[PDB]
């Protein structure tokens, strides 16, 4: 939405950005990994770090990334504008984004959005009326076997029901972040049921190798 | 002046006539008597394009935005 | 010969699903991992190359091709450029689930079999591609690598004799596209997301210009297993052209959705309720069969009564195959909205570079949107049948390929249903 | 439908409805039409001349 | 084994992916060059 | 002696090899139509419609970058290769406006020619229609990027004669903007030479721009001057 | 007329609608249509006779 920048202060460089010299370590880190001659392939792990570091990126974190790499600005450009992380508009503390397309919508996301909807206040696309509540759905996240999930950030969450709804929200409030892993028994992704796996502790080496 | 528009005293201004060589072009405008300049032909010289090439790795032929 | 071959325990290829009691490079050792890899890595690349042949591993990710001719293209003699190998690990194709499992629970048999693709091929470093939505496991996968470095196992001086090996962890930024081959490869580069085309191949000019080969996480991890096992133990499981296990899942309308390995070949019935749950409200509740993810048209109950779940099989059923949606999908549901939200992904989830992709999406999905509204005449949902013949085979990357699948099968299986939506709308209209 | 008198139009409580896109004078046989054009300040483009040679009409 | 041997990623915090990347820029070959440096300069 | 032969519908031709299959058929003088080919620029593959049936393959190839295999047969008249040209014909007429009127290339158009010489008699399409907003570019370019039909012409010959590199791609699916992101006066040497680079009218002459229409013109020699070279 | 939009123009409700239309209204009414090389000849019966056109 609105791939223009439309200069808007709050932005419009400079704004004050900067990163730490500790973080020059790191970039040192990235910008050793990758081979000599082509110092222009860390344009997008630098700039996950800009994203890491500040809230969100404005165009004066893209201009000093373009003066670390020395590479035109324009590209560094499309780089952020082409991918889905790279939100340039502001964005809360805490970022929601409810996979739902296929199977995820199969198994009853609409009590899900409705319970985050109703719960939260705001719909979905904007922000709240203060910070750490922006809203987004998405598209396929990854983990399919379970419930349409739940994305914070560098966090999942699974099998859910607007109980569970509200006991995230809540704690998200009270700040005390749960346990990344699943609801409702399954502590994995198992099947669930009647333990379809194999039993014994594996042995490894002893049994069947050749030529070795 | 009373319609602003482009008269001329030109019969001979808007003709153009259409030839398939350059020989009987020659012998044409000789025939027919007026003087004449005539120039040669250009064609767009054969240049060896190569996308395996516009992905190099030594040289500094490189698209850098595809 | 077997009655079409079933799952075998003891015989499969990881363990771990879940939980088992260690994990480390400890835990793989007493797992059975690094185990006499040194006199394997120091035999010879052509006995690998020729135990994948002899093997007959197929590809993976809805690949069709094998990896023994893609690894024979890998054996150029080596020029001052050197040579990369690239593990994808990207999940879209929603209904995927493959290879996350493998990378949150055993990373050092991805480490296995990318030490033995690139000892095994003249390659140099291995570049595995994470997903931008993987965090935590990216960090496994971290951690997993730092204790490999810990032990001195791979790196410079390869398992103690003199061979350098570096394995670097790239992520991604949020994309499918980048799941494909060669747009992969750009976004290695710095680029922004973009597939290259075809006839200058990724085996001569890749990575900047590396002759170079991307491997999936599947064929990565039978890998090892194929050279420290013994030949035709794999080749056993399934039909001649087709043999070995794949991770069949189930994400969809059954009890505890799930998932498992099997052999290639299976009754698609006994897959979906005598190994995961059961089917919610009966095998008669279904409307329809899904195989392949989401890039493979949809099944009806009575072609799927007989299918059995092999590449072959599920051509002759005019069909592909995939991971993590080999489902069934209710009655209760409006299969023309779920056809919808699948043709929204494809629309979200696209370069556009290509004009025929790109335009023809745009029709499929605001037509699939009237269609949901059954907003017009049966001229249209032929229409829609003529331009997803005309993107099918007209672009650079499979991406409009797997679009203009589903609404293929679509119009194949389900002309009444279409046509009595639209006849409720005439009504509804007057 | 009959072929009279050459009168222009313009829109429903609104400017002038020509273009000066010189299809008209592209088609006209007698080559009658003659347009000259600038755009204004309003952005839209717009004319200058439109002559129409009553005598050369062919009608 | 019916137990969860995992959790050990549960205290992976934001900074935790490049401060190990940064603490593994040791022991490295020294990445051969072409060239130049950038295709411009 | 280095040449390979190309039976172009049956008549051999002899072809330096590495080069591409769309100089072989103007070197016997056929032109397979192009909009994302230039004879200056580098190569890409964007526009799809360069395609070709080349025989004894199920699948239609691409000719703008293709490498020439030992002995071809090349069908330019063939069946699906005009099915092919008719559907990625009424492929890119699909969200592009009615301008045609107001558009500053009504006798020199691109999509004009070829959609007559090439395209279906019949369209599709009821909805849709999707429109981007223009930019500012320069006093002297008038841009209207909403005729722009993402075909990467002007990229590549900014990022590759001029070297300036201000123009790009952002976004995915239907929403590329072609252009530039930080609302900068693109000022530069050879920017004129943009507006003949783009085949269709999305990047017009700002002053000359609603003053003539080019069958009114005709056309005479000149030398240029101001400039030593001429 | 004949459904032959690349020689006779269009209507005016689907040149006012569509793409291909007004692009075929375009530039039949400019350069007018191509016509293929040969030399023919015709003749009907015009009530003064053999009206015959070459
Ligand atoms: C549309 C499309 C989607 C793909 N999705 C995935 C994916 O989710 N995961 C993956 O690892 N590879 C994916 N791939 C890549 C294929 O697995 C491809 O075969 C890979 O580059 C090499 O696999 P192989 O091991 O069979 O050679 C995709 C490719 C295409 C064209
Ligand atoms: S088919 Fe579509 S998604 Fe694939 S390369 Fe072309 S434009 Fe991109
Ligand atoms: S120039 Fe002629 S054809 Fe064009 S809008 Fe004006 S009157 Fe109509
Ligand atoms: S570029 Fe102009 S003349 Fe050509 S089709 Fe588009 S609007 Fe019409
Ligand atoms: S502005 Fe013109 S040259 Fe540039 S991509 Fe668009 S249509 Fe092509
Ligand atoms: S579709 Fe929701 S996780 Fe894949
Ligand atoms: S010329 Fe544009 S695709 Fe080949």
């Amino acid at each position: 939405a609105l791939f223009v920048h439309r200069d808007t202060p709050k932005n419009n460089p400079e704004t004050p950005f900067d990163f730490t010299p500790e973080n020059y370590k790191r970039i040192e880190a990235i910008v050793k990994n990758y081979p000599e001659g082509h110092k222009a392939a860390a344009v997008l792990p630098v700039l996950d770090l800009a994203q890491r570091q500040n809230g969100w990126l404005p165009i004066s974190a893209m201009n000093k990334v373009a003066e670390i790499l020395q590479v035109p600005p324009m590209r560094v450009y499309e780089v952020a504008t082409f991918y889905t992380m790279y939100n340039r508009k502001p964005v809360g503390k805490y970022h929601i984004q409810v996979c739902t397309t296929t199977p995820c919508m199969l198994r009853n996301s609409d009590s899900i959005l409705e319970a985050i909807q109703k719960k939260l206040g705001i719909k979905v696309g904007e922000t709240t009326p203060d910070k750490l509540f922006t809203l987004i759905e998405v598209e396929c996240l990854g983990a399919c076997v379970n419930a349409p999930m739940v994305q914070i950030n560098d966090n999942y969450y699974e099998d859910l029901t607007p109980k569970d709804i509200e006991e995230i929200i809540d704690e998200l409030k009270a700040g005390k972040i749960p346990k990344p892993g699943p609801r409702s028994g399954r502590f994995s992704c198992e099947p669930a049921g009647g333990l379809t796996s194999l039993t014994e502790p594996p042995k490894g080496p002893g049994f069947g190798v050749q030529a070795g | 002046p009373l319609m602003g528009w482009a008269s001329t005293a030109d019969p001979l201004s808007n003709l153009v006539l259409t030839f398939s060589t350059k020989e009987d072009a020659i012998a044409f405008a000789e025939k027919n008597g007026w003087s004449y300049d005539v120039e040669e032909r250009k064609v767009p010289k054969p240049k060896s394009k190569s996308y395996g090439a516009n992905f190099s790795w030594n040289k500094r032929t490189r698209v850098s935005t595809k | 010969k077997t009655s079409f071959g079933s799952l075998k325990d003891e015989d499969r290829i990881f363990t771990n699903l879940y939980g088992r009691h260690d994990w480390r490079l400890k835990g793989a050792q007493s797992r059975g991992d690094w185990y006499k890899t040194k006199e394997i890595l120091l035999k010879g690349p052509d006995w690998i190359l020729g135990e994948v042949k002899t093997s007959g591993l197929r590809g993976r990710g809805g690949a069709g091709f094998p990896t023994g001719l893609k690894w024979s293209f890998m054996n150029k003699p080596s020029d001052g450029r050197p040579k990369y190998l690239v593990v994808n690990a990207d999940e879209g194709e929603p209904g995927t689930c493959k290879d996350r499992e493998i990378i949150r629970h055993d990373p050092h048999k991805l480490v296995e079999g990318c030490l033995v693709g690139g000892r095994a091929m003249g390659a140099r470093a291995a570049y595995i591609y994470i997903r931008g939505e993987f965090y935590n496991e990216a960090s496994n996968l971290q951690v997993a690598i730092r204790e490999a470095y810990e032990a001195g196992l791979i790196g410079k001086n390869a398992c103690g004799s003199g061979y350098d090996f570096d394995v670097f962890v790239v992520r991604g930024a949020g994309a499918y596209i980048c799941g494909e081959e060669t747009a992969l490869i750009e976004s290695i580069e710095g680029k922004q997301g973009k597939p290259r085309l075809k006839p200058p191949f990724p085996a001569d000019v890749g990575v900047f210009g590396c002759p170079t080969t991307v491997a999936n996480v599947e064929t990565v991890a039978v890998s090892p297993t194929i050279c420290r096992r013994g030949g035709a133990w794999f080749a056993s499981f399934g039909r001649e052209r087709n043999s070995g296990t794949k991770l069949f899942n189930i994400s969809g309308h059954v009890n505890n959705p799930c998932t498992v390995e099997e052999e290639m070949s299976v009754p698609l019935k006994e897959l979906i309720e005598k190994h995961a749950g059961g089917v919610t409200g009966g095998w008669d509740n279904l409307l329809a069969v899904i195989p392949g993810g989401s890039s493979t048209p949809l099944i009806p109950k009575s072609v799927c009564e007989t299918v059995l779940m092999d590449f072959d099989a599920l051509i002759q059923a005019q069909t592909g195959l995939g991971t993590a949606a080999v489902i069934v999908m209710d009655r209760s549901t409006d299969i023309v909205k779920a056809i919808a939200r699948l043709i929204e992904f494809y629309k979200h989830e696209s370069c556009g570079q290509c004009t025929p992709c790109r335009e023809g999406v745009d029709w499929m999905n605001k037509v699939m949107a009237r269609f949901v509204r059954g907003d017009a005449r049966p001229a249209e949902i032929d229409s829609l049948w003529e331009i997803s013949k005309q993107i099918e085979g007209h672009t650079i990357c499979a991406l409009g390929d797997g679009a203009a699948w589903p609404v293929q099968g679509l119009i194949r299986h389900f002309r009444p249903e279409l046509e009595e939506r639209m006849q409720r709308f005439a009504q509804q209209h007057q | 439908r009959f072929r009279g008198e050459h009168a222009l139009r313009r829109y429903p409580s609104g400017e002038e409805r020509c273009i000066a896109c010189k299809l008209c004078e592209a088609v006209c046989p007698a080559q009658a039409i003659t347009i000259e054009a600038e755009p204004r300040a309003d952005g839209s483009r717009r004319t200058t001349r439109y002559d129409i040679d009553m005598t050369k009409c062919i009608y | 084994n019916t137990t969860y041997k995992n959790l050990q990623h549960h205290d992976y915090s934001t900074y935790t992916f490049l401060d190990l990347n940064l603490d593994l820029s040791k022991f490295r070959m020294p990445q051969p060059s072409s060239g130049r440096e950038s295709p411009r300069h | 002696s280095n040449l390979i032969e190309v039976f172009v519908d049956g008549q051999s031709v002899m072809v330096e090899p590495g080069t591409t299959v769309l100089q072989a058929c103007e070197k016997v003088g056929m032109q397979i139509p192009r909009f994302c080919y230039h004879e200056r620029l580098s190569v890409a593959g964007n526009c799809r419609m360069c395609l070709v049936e080349i025989e004894k393959a199920p699948k239609v190839v691409a000719a703008c970058a293709m490498p020439v295999m030992k002995g071809w047969n090349i069908l330019t008249n063939s069946e699906k290769t005009k099915k092919a040209r008719e559907g990625v014909m009424e492929f890119l007429l699909a969200n592009h406006p009615l301008d045609c009127p107001i558009c500053d290339q009504g006798g020199e158009c691109d999509l004009q020619d070829q959609s007559m010489m090439f395209g279906s008699d019949r369209s599709r399409f009821l909805e849709g229609k999707r429109a981007v907003e223009d930019k500012n570019i320069g006093p002297l370019v008038k841009t209207i990027m909403t005729r722009c039909i993402q075909c990467t012409r002007c990229i590549r010959f900014a990022s590759e004669i001029a070297g300036v590199d201000d123009l790009g791609t952002t976004g995915r699916g239907n929403d590329m903007q072609v252009g530039t992101y930080i609302e900068k006066m693109f000022m530069s040497e050879l920017s004129g030479n943009i507006i003949d680079i783009c085949p269709v009218g999305a990047l017009t002459s700002k002053p000359y721009a609603f003053t003539a229409r080019p069958w009114e013109t005709r056309k005479t020699e000149s030398i240029d001057v101001m400039d030593a070279v001429g | 007329k004949v459904d032959d939009a690349k020689v006779s123009p269009p209507k005016r409700a689907e040149m006012k609608t569509s793409m291909e239309s007004l692009i075929h209204h375009f530039k039949l009414y400019t350069e007018g249509y191509q016509v293929p090389p040969g030399a023919t000849y015709t003749a009907i019966e015009a009530p003064k006779g053999e009206f015959g056109v070459y």
